[PDB]
RNA sequence: CCUUAACCUACUAAAUAGUGGUGCUAGCAUUUGCUGGUUAUCCACUUCUUAGAGGGACUAUCGGUUUCAAGCCGAUGGAAGUUUGAGGCAAUAACAGGUCUGUGAUGCCCUUAGACGUUCUGGGCCGCACGCGCGCUACACUGACGGAGCCAGCGAGUCUAACCUUGGCCGAGAGGUCUUGGUAAUCUUGUGAAACUCCGUCGUGCUGGGGAUAGAGCAUUGUAAUUAUUGCUCUUCAACGAGGAAUUC
């Protein structure tokens, strides 16, 4: 760990926007729709929004 | 190069005869009266002001006046 | 070398095909109650006073 | 606890903050004397308050300001703007209202802005030039 | 940055800025608190920081 | 009255300091001296040749006087001034730390500044003393 | 060019239509009015929509 | 400072070092008017020679100009820095010289000769009459020969 | 004068002159009349101020240039010629001194002197450029009051900056040369003879 | 509509911002006083600084001018009265405009092992009779040089690393070296910037304006500096004495 605020909110959103990429190809036959990433204690946490959650 | 770097004696007596009805002098004052280059020039200001004639109404550095003894 | 002052009374439009002249009525201070109209260079508003350099002459257009 | 107003006076982006106290009236600016301030061009300009209203005025009165930001001309008109903004803050508080009625009156009358900051600021320069109105230079072929 | 990919037009700059806003509280609490208060009140999105001590 | 430096004009207190830091002989002037720069960002040496030594102690004490603690790079900073890079545009340039961290030296072993703790340089309380003095001398002289 | 949209001077009519016991030749008022009476989405259009309901005003009162 | 007085005790034009250098100046830049002596060297010289910058070329006593002389065709020992100087470590003795007067042009020519005589790619660039030190050449220099 | 200290002490001729007469940078305001009909209501002159530095917004309104003091417009257009750009304590500097030029000769307030040779060298009637068909003759106008001051200004500052160009003469000796031949037309300044000129071609055309 | 620059002694607050008091303390005057020091010795505040929520302007008041219409113009008031200044966004449609050389976006074609794949070594994009464009520095005296005065704002900075760098010595300089603070309103940094101000030197002389071209020595980045990455010292001391027709903003 250990970096700048700066540094940390703009990689936070490098995150957010690979992550977006890897979901909008990965779940195309499924109806991928847009993520949300939440951060807690012991978790981190991402809510894929998709139209057919039986099939993810 | 082309006169008035020196001092020649008729020179200063003339600086000394020369410098009433002056109304206005300063360094271009000095050298248009076909004499002392900015450099001595500067020096006949200092030394007409060791006594007499000048009347230092001006400050500094480019512009300098000057006027005759009342 | 007759001066003739003349105040500006009103304002009418610019000439010149530039358009920088401004057409002007002017009454002259000098004994009033007689118009001519001038044509200036300058700006210009109501109440100057202008120098008209020969007293009877006008014109109006200009190209 | 003595009477006492602070203020500030303000130029382009240079601030000027005067404080107004009750005493046997200093005129200081930073730390050294409104006699120094030297722009001394312009020394005249900071001397102008104390004398459109009567140097007397400053006699019950410590004046010290200190500048930050800016430039050099920048901080002048600060500073002079600062230093009557404080003596009619003093007067709105301390001495009666007609009396600071009667310094606004002699102050916006000639005024340099006195009373009354300056609007006028930098414009973003814009990208085609080097200014926020000059673009570059074109020469077409 | 520039607005083309490629290099032909107006040299059109654009701008992108991205807003960090930083607020900080200093509470004097027990140990009880401190882990209620903070286990919730989860925000996602907002980053959350509680440090300790006098140094 | 009461005096402080605050209280006199820039530069006549500084020739002040300076004819006064002449007049005692003691120094301390490296050695160096008229054959060197004050900054790479410089053409000529200063013409005080014999001096200038004086006024830089002269204007490095009375700003260590003004403030806190400074050390030899903000001298170097203040003392730097824009060097023609030729054709080139200008650009700020830093003068020289041997002409400074000498000059703080010299008034240290003179005992008018002293190694500040944090960092630097504080003026010394025999300093303020006599700062403060010839600052009172000098407006003296215009009595 | 100071002229204001359709959108102003449309509702200033609706308004002075059917406000008119109520408003009068003050902005200040008038703003306040449009407060409690109009639902507009912003500052900067609701003074716009006052400060020109009561230049009409203004000038219904002479004809 | 003080008006002077002399009498003719100042010849103008006075010639020292194999070249001519005019009365009239103030000393310091008359030796510049000689080859090698640059504005710095002149001066550091002259506060060497204990000379008075402020007299003209004007004045000057014989011993001193002959000082003078003595100092800037001996630096390193008046001690004289030496970085102070245009050439440093020759390249065959390795002593350190500063070349003056009519002797620069020989050097100058000195040295481009080893170039040359060496076939490096600054003698060849010497010898085509171009620019050595790498400078762009497609637009630059025109006039030029 | 009645003199007044507390603390910080304010220097003698400083408290007398300010409380006193609200003068220049000590010279006078009351008096110094523009010696011409017209011309006034576009020479200041009155308010007085102490030195020509403003931060004035004379410039956002068409005519708001005419009511800023007339010395302060000389000094405002000498600071020209691009590195000479900006440079406001220059020209404000120069001024004074060129002011203490004028008035070592001749006497007279040195600011009203400056006041006649602005009058004295605007130009009373022009020409200028009408179409009238290719071949473009030259009508003869009148020229404005603002166009006359403004003319007779960068006419002289002008004229001095071109003298004082290349010589040992200071601008400010130049400058005080210029203005104290333009306060009565003597044909040997610069701009005397550029207005006696724009004013013998516009006779010529008319 | 958004955003930013302007106005809030009103609201909420701050040892990562500051101010007044007090202590502790220096100096100068002593009659109180003047001017500094002391990341906590405490007490108080929030004008300065920060950003939350509000308020504010609606070309308002008055008067001219206008079909007494939308509007325009002048004054006063005002932080502010050119769309308040400046941007962001921006319909319909059009071009065979640019981009396969940004894309693991792509059709089609070419090539695919003696490679048009990839990598390694070295050179080249910098090559110079010369045309065109953007520019940088200059022709000096509103100036160059040397002392000295001394003032900004938008930024940015080092983890599984070597970024921003104060201070101390050494070094003419560039730089070096032992240390140091900062993942940052906390440290660099008050970014003590530069024009600029001031006192001197020079004195119109291609001059001390100008600094091209070159010689020699010293350093820094990097595996690498030769065709000279950059920096420094010395020396060398060009053209250019204001620029034709033209033409930018
Ligand atoms: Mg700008
Ligand atoms: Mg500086
Ligand atoms: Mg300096
Ligand atoms: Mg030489
Ligand atoms: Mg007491
Ligand atoms: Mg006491
Ligand atoms: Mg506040
Ligand atoms: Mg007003
Ligand atoms: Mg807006
Ligand atoms: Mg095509
Ligand atoms: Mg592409
Ligand atoms: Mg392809
Ligand atoms: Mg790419
Ligand atoms: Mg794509
Ligand atoms: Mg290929
Ligand atoms: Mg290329
Ligand atoms: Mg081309
Ligand atoms: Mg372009
Ligand atoms: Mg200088
Ligand atoms: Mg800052
Ligand atoms: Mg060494
Ligand atoms: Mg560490
Ligand atoms: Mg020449
Ligand atoms: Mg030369
Ligand atoms: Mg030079
Ligand atoms: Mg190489
Ligand atoms: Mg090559
Ligand atoms: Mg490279
Ligand atoms: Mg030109």
């Amino acid at each position: 760990a250990l970096i700048s605020k700066k540094r940390k909110l703009v990689a936070d959103g490098v995150f957010y926007a690979e992550l977006n990429e890897f979901f909008t190809r990965e779940l195309a036959e499924e109806g991928y729709s847009g993520v949300e990433v939440r951060v807690t204690p012991t978790k981190t946490e991402v809510i894929i929004r998709a139209t057919r959650t039986q099939d993810v | 190069a082309q006169h008035a770097v020196i001092l020649d004696q008729e020179k200063y007596d003339r600086i000394l005869k020369e410098v009433p009805t002056y109304r206005y002098v300063s360094v271009s004052v000095l050298v248009d009266r076909l004499k002392i280059g900015g450099s001595l020039a500067r020096i006949a200001l200092r030394h007409l002001e060791k006594e007499g004639i000048i009347k230092p109404i001006s400050k500094h550095s480019k512009q300098a006046i000057y006027t005759r003894a009342t | 070398t007759p001066v003739t002052l003349a105040k500006v009374i009103k304002v009418l439009g610019r000439t010149g095909s530039r358009g920088g002249v401004t057409q002007v009525r002017v009454e002259f201070l000098e004994d009033t109650s007689r118009t001519i109209v001038r044509n200036v260079k300058g700006p210009v508003r109501e109440n100057d006073i202008l120098v008209l350099m020969e007293s009877e002459r006008e014109a109006r257009r200009l190209r | 606890a003595v009477p006492s107003v602070q203020t500030f006076g303000k130029k382009k982006s240079a601030t000027a903050v005067a404080h107004v106290k009750a005493g046997k009236g200093l005129i200081k600016v930073n730390g050294s004397p409104i006699t120094l301030v030297e722009p001394e061009i312009l020394r005249f300009k900071v001397y102008e308050p104390l004398l459109l209203v009567g140097l007397d005025k400053f006699s019950n009165i410590d004046i010290r300001v200190r500048v930050t930001g800016g430039g050099h001309v920048s901080q002048v008109y600060a500073i002079r703007q600062a230093i009557a903004k404080g003596l009619v803050a003093y007067h709105q508080k301390y001495v009666d209202e007609q009396s600071k009625n009667e310094l606004k009156k002699a102050f916006t009358s000639y005024d340099r802005t006195l009373l009354i900051a300056d609007s006028r600021r930098p414009e973003p320069k814009k990208f085609g030039g080097k200014g926020a109105r000059s673009r570059f230079q074109k020469s077409y072929r | 940055t520039r607005k083309t990919p490629n290099g032909e037009g107006s040299k059109t700059w654009e701008t992108y800025e991205m807003r960090i806003h930083k607020r900080y509280i200093d509470l004097e609490a027990p140990v009880q608190i401190v882990k209620r208060i903070t286990q919730i009140t989860i925000e996602p999105g907002v980053d959350v920081e509680v440090v300790v001590a006098s140094n | 009255p009461g005096v402080s430096v605050r209280d006199v004009a820039a530069q006549d207190f500084i020739n002040a300091y300076a004819s006064f830091l002449q007049r005692q002989g003691k120094l301390e002037v490296p050695g160096y001296v008229d054959i060197v720069k004050t900054s790479s960002g410089n053409e000529m040496p200063p013409q005080d040749a014999e001096g200038w030594f004086y006024k830089r102690a002269a204007s490095v004490a009375r700003h260590i006087y003004m403030r806190k603690q400074v050390g030899v790079g903000k001298l170097n900073k203040l003392y730097g001034g824009a060097k023609s890079r030729g054709v080139r545009p200008y650009k700020h340039i830093d003068a020289s730390g041997s002409i400074n961290r000498k000059v703080l030296q010299a008034l240290e072993k003179i005992g008018i500044v002293e190694i500040s703790p944090k960092g630097g340089r504080r003026i010394s309380e025999n300093g303020q003393r006599d700062l403060d003095r010839i600052a009172a001398q000098t407006l003296e002289e215009d009595e | 060019g100071r002229v204001r949209t359709k959108t102003v001077k449309r509702a200033s009519k609706a308004l002075i239509e059917r406000y008119y016991p109520k408003l009068t030749l003050d902005f200040q008022t008038n703003k306040r009015l449009c407060d409690e009476i109009a639902t507009i989405q912003s500052k900067r259009l609701r003074n716009k929509i006052a400060g020109y309901t009561t230049h009409l005003m203004k000038r219904i009162q002479k004809g | 400072s003080l008006v002077v007085q002399e009498q003719g005790s100042f010849q103008h034009i006075l010639r020292l070092l194999n070249t001519n250098v005019d009365g009239n100046i103030k000393i310091v830049y008359a030796l510049t008017t000689i080859k090698g002596v640059g504005r710095r060297y002149s001066n550091l010289v002259c506060k060497k020679a204990d000379v008075d910058l402020h007299k003209r070329a004007g004045e000057l006593t014989q011993e001193e100009l002959e000082r003078i002389v003595q100092i800037m065709q001996n630096p390193t020992h008046y001690k004289i820095p030496a970085w102070f100087l245009n050439r440093q470590n020759d390249i065959t003795d390795g002593k350190d010289y500063h070349t003056l007067a009519n002797n620069v042009e020989s050097k100058l020519r000195d040295d481009l000769e080893r170039l040359k005589k060496i076939r490096a790619h600054r003698g060849i660039r010497h010898f085509w009459g171009l620019r050595v030190r790498g400078q762009h050449t497609k637009t630059t220099g025109r006039r030029r020969a | 004068f009645t003199p007044v200290v507390l603390a910080t002490p304010i220097p003698e001729e400083v408290q007398q002159a300010q409380t006193e007469i609200k003068l220049f940078n000590k010279w006078s305001f009351e008096e110094v009349e523009v010696k011409d009909a017209s011309l006034v209501d576009y020479v200041q002159v009155r308010q007085p101020i102490f030195v020509a530095h403003t931060a004035g917004r004379y410039a956002n309104k068409r005519f708001r240039k005419a009511q800023c003091p007339i010395i302060e417009r000389l000094t405002n257009s000498l600071m020209m010629n691009g590195r000479n750009n900006g440079k406001k304590l220059k020209a404000v500097r120069i001024i004074k001194h060129t002011l203490d030029i004028i008035n070592v000769l001749t006497d007279q307030n040195p600011i009203q002197v400056v006041v006649d040779a602005i009058t004295n060298t605007g130009p009373r009637e022009d020409t200028t450029r009408v179409g009238g068909g290719g071949a473009a003759r030259r009508q003869a106008v009148d020229v404005s009051p603002l166009r006359r001051v403004n003319q007779a200004i960068a006419l002289l500052t002008i004229g001095a900056r071109e003298a004082a160009f290349r010589n040992i003469k200071t601008i400010a000796e130049t400058l005080a040369e210029e203005l104290i031949n333009a306060a009565k037309g003597s044909s040997t300044s610069y701009a005397i003879k550029k207005k006696d000129e724009l004013e013998r071609v516009a006779k010529s055309n008319r």
